[PDB]
DNA sequence: TGTCTTCAACTGCTTTCGCATGAAGTACCTCCCAACTACTTTTCCTCACACTTG
RNA sequence: AUGCGA
């Protein structure tokens, strides 16, 4: 469906923490990618009480 | 923020969708009338911008 | 909600009227007119009355689930009706007392009258072990000053009776037995209820005339077994007397006796639990179908909790998705006539092989003592050799 | 008695000021409050 | 030393009058709240061993 | 403010 080829386009969003290590002072060493892979949409419920 | 947007129609984004407007996209149903029911299906909008327009053509 | 001595009060209150609806169930099941009546409402007055004595702050009261029966038993005595384990086992089957659970009183509030070192303790706490069902009727009788006030106490010609129809309907045995009593069963008289054993320890004096009548009971059956010179019963016909006995279905009482045995004691009736023949198996769902929803009616929970309950039990709805079985005489009679044909170390073993299962028949019924019942039994031996 | 109908099982009830406001029969939690012979005067036009 | 000229940035408006019916933002933060289960709490109940006896 | 009636 479109919104998964959407959330597919939107790749990666990198961030490096400054992986301090003491190319390690400039090569970091702290690579954090975050992504989406799927998105599920579900028919509307409603449970009261939360779950149980 | 999807039913926010949807309840005012002001959908802004850091793109702005490419669209020229930031506003009016989203409209009553308006039951008063069955045809107007199936009427609002069927209207389609060349964009509040161009009805800021001056001209006609 | 409340605590201290006006919780006292109606944890007292509840036990007053749990009690008068036990006694009420007594009467129906008895028909033993006003009479039975009035003399339970008074010893419990008399009762109240010490109660009161020894108040200020004094909380040594609350009954516990036995005394209520102990009041009753007391009472029937005066008036001389019936027996004991007669008595709980009839009362454990049919449920007929309100005894096992405590919901019933009127009190919905009471109930919530919180429990105050009280209340939630009241109705249907635990099955009573060994004595303990009298650790309490001697206690009560202290309490009470018992003998005194009331007549002929433990007695019953009609326990004898009881227990030579139980099984080995030996009606030579009935008189048998009377006799030993007669003899050393406290220079022939009637054994009368002990005493108000006042002290808080609780020693086995094994005065619960009872357990000697039980006692005297197996001794009879040994000895005039061991000894029957004449031969009078037969080598073949004490095991035979046996084997018609080992179980059996029972127009009312075996069923019970059963639904005792399912206290799941000292794994005497356990396995009987394991065994259970076939349809024993069956009348025993149907008991449970009829008076095990004695049980219940979660509160609130937005009908919800509740709701889902009630779909569940539509789910499995079920309950249905010779009358057949016989009376009591009706069983009786006819192992009487099982045994119909009447006219060394085998048979001491066939005479210890059935003195067991006595021993397992009465001490059932009964807070056995897998010895005091012997300890009892050992006593009496001793009593008797003085001749 | 006052009467609530539930709006999604047609099961009537009567609910009172200690009760959750849902349906025990269903478990809804919209009533529709029923209609009652009450006196209405109507001009016929 | 003095005066002149063009362009681009900045200012202010460009139908009137009313119904509807007002709604909805929102990151950063959360303490409060509702929950499931287990654990804990207060009063009460009942039995038990030793030394000594004879 | 949006749509809309004249
Ligand atoms: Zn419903």
């Amino acid at each position: 469906g479109l919104l998964n080829l959407g959330v597919k386009d939107i790749g990666e969003k990198v961030i490096f923490d400054g992986k301090p290590l003491n190319s390690n002072s400039g090569y970091l060493g702290n690579k954090l990618s975050v992504s989406v892979e799927q998105v599920s949409i579900a028919k509307p419920m409603s449970n009261d009480g939360v779950s149980s | 923020k999807m039913q926010y947007f949807l309840s005012t129609g002001n959908l802004v984004s850091q793109s702005g969708l490419d669209l020229q407007q930031v506003s009016g996209y989203t409209v009553v149903a308006e039951k008063i009338n069955f045809y107007r029911f199936i009427s609002h299906f069927r209207m389609v909008h060349r964009g509040s911008f161009f009805a800021q327009l001056k001209t006609t053509t | 909600k409340l605590i201290g001595h006006e919780a006292k009060l109606l944890f007292l209150k509840s036990f007053q009227f749990i009690l008068k609806r036990q006694i009420r169930w007594l009467i129906t099941e008895m028909r033993f007119p006003k009479e039975f009546e009035h003399v339970a409402k008074i010893i419990w007055l008399k009762i109240l009355k010490t109660i009161n004595d020894q108040p200020q702050e004094e909380l040594k009261l609350q009954l516990h689930m036995t005394s209520t029966i102990s009041i009753l038993y007391l009472a029937s005595t005066h008036l001389s009706l019936p027996v004991y384990t007669c008595d709980y086992i009839k009362w454990i089957c049919t449920a007929k007392m309100p005894y096992f659970q405590a919901s019933e009183i009127l009190p919905k509030s009471w109930r919530i009258q919180l429990p105050n070192y009280y209340v939630s303790i009241l109705e249907g706490s635990i099955s009573p072990f060994n004595g303990q069902l009298y650790n309490k009727i001697a206690l009560t009788c202290g309490m009470i000053h018992f003998k005194e006030f009331f007549n002929s106490e433990i007695s019953c010609q009609g326990l004898l009776l009881k227990l030579v129809m139980q099984c080995a309907l030996p009606p030579e045995f009935y008189f048998y037995t009377k006799q030993v009593i007669e003899f050393e069963e406290t220079d022939i008289r009637n054994l009368t209820l002990w005493e108000r054993t006042d002290e808080r320890h609780t020693g086995r004096v094994s005065n619960h005339a009872e357990l000697r009548v039980l006692s005297y009971f197996m001794l009879t059956i040994n000895w005039m077994l061991s000894f029957d010179r004449d031969r009078q019963y037969p080598l073949k016909w004490i095991l035979s007397l046996t084997e018609s006995l080992t179980q059996r279905t029972t127009t009312s009482e075996s069923i019970g006796r059963n639904i005792v045995k399912v206290v799941y004691p000292d794994k005497p009736t356990s396995s009987d639990y394991f065994q259970w023949s076939e349809e024993e198996t069956l009348e025993f769902l149907k008991w449970m179908e009829k008076q095990f929803l004695p049980t219940q009616t979660s509160m609130e929970m937005t009908i919800d909790q509740k709701i889902a309950r009630r779909k569940l039990y539509k789910i499995f709805p079920l309950d249905r998705e010779d009358t057949h079985q016989l009376t009591f005489i009706e069983d009786l009679q006819e192992r009487y006539a099982k045994q119909t044909p009447f006219f060394p170390p085998a048979r001491k073993e066939a005479i210890g092989r059935l003195l067991t299962h006595i021993a397992s028949q009465l001490l059932v019924d009964f807070a056995i003592s897998k010895e005091q019942l012997k300890d009892c039994i050992s006593r009496i031996k001793n009593a008797c050799l003085h001749r | 008695t006052l009467k609530y109908i539930c709006a999604e099982c047609s099961s009537k009830l009567s609910l009172s000021r200690t009760d959750a406001v849902r349906c025990k029969d269903c478990g809804h939690r919209i009533l529709l409050k029923a209609r009652t012979k009450r006196l209405v005067q109507f001009e016929a036009r």
